[PDB]
């Protein structure tokens, strides 16, 4: 979830 | 008959973010230059998978109403649709974006990446079935959006919020089918047939990943840890 959360909240 | 001003607006917002997508030159140059070993061919497919994830997220963020959804449901939608969106984008790249020589080289690389035929054959079968439909850019962009905004994915808390986003996309796709193919009343049904065929790739994909757990060459922690 860390990678998806980063790309989504960028 | 025509799309209402609101449907034209909705389709325009979907077309705009979809057209921004581009397969980078460095990946294209690798398909042409790198060694034909199973390790190098697999490394090219790893680069394509990581690129797809980045492209998918940027596209999804610009989908009308997506950013109005609860943050956890936004994650759940991206997680549940990533595999189906990959096959849809891959179909378009193979059948429209890559030149005949480049795609023949990519297929050679895929067929020699150390991946079993069981996970290669349904993939090329799907590319042929999709190519037979002679799909427009509008149909590719709408189908991709419909796949991402699926209200039946696991771990979504507010499914009704997602239904309100997907229903107007389905109305738009059916209206475009009635406008551009009036002599073929079954054209919309053919597009829904691709949605059901896409869903079968989730179990094929999960089976493929589960088998790499005892392999040192194919195991990619970045993608495996999520999917
Ligand atoms: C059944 C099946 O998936 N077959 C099958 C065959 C060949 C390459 C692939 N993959 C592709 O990315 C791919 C690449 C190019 C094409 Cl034209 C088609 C597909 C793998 C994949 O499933 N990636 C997913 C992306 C979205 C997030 C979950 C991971 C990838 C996993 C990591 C190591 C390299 C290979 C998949």
């Amino acid at each position: 979830h860390q990678l998806l959360r980063y790309l989504l909240d960028k | 008959m025509e799309l209402t001003p609101d449907q034209q607006t909705l389709l325009h917002f979907i077309m705009d973010s979809y057209n921004k997508q581009r397969m980078p030159q460095e990946i294209t140059n690798k398909i042409l230059k790198e060694a034909f070993s199973a390790e190098e061919n697999f490394l090219i497919l790893t680069e394509m998978a990581t690129n797809h994830v980045q492209v998918l997220v940027e596209f999804t963020k610009k989908l009308p109403g997506f950013q109005t959804l609860d943050h956890e449901d936004q994650i759940a939608l991206l997680k549940g649709s990533a595999v189906e969106a990959m096959f849809l984008r891959s179909a378009e790249i193979f059948n429209k974006k890559l030149p005949s020589g480049h795609s023949d080289l990519l297929e050679a690389r895929i067929r020699n990446s150390g991946i079993s035929d069981e996970y290669i054959t349904p993939m090329f079968s799907f590319y042929k079935s999709i190519g037979e439909l002679k799909m427009t850019q509008e149909e590719y962009a709408l189908l991709t959006a419909i796949v991402i905004l699926s209200p039946d994915r696991q771990y979504i808390k507010d499914r009704e919020a997602v239904e309100k986003l997907q229903e107007p996309l389905l109305d738009v796709l059916q209206k475009l089918c009635k406008i551009h193919q009036p002599e073929n009343p079954q054209h919309f049904a053919c597009l829904l047939g691709r949605l059901t065929e896409l869903r079968t790739f989730n179990h094929h994909h999960a089976e493929m990943l589960m088998s790499w757990r005892v392999n040192d060459h194919k195991f990619t922690p970045l993608l495996c840890e999520i999917w």
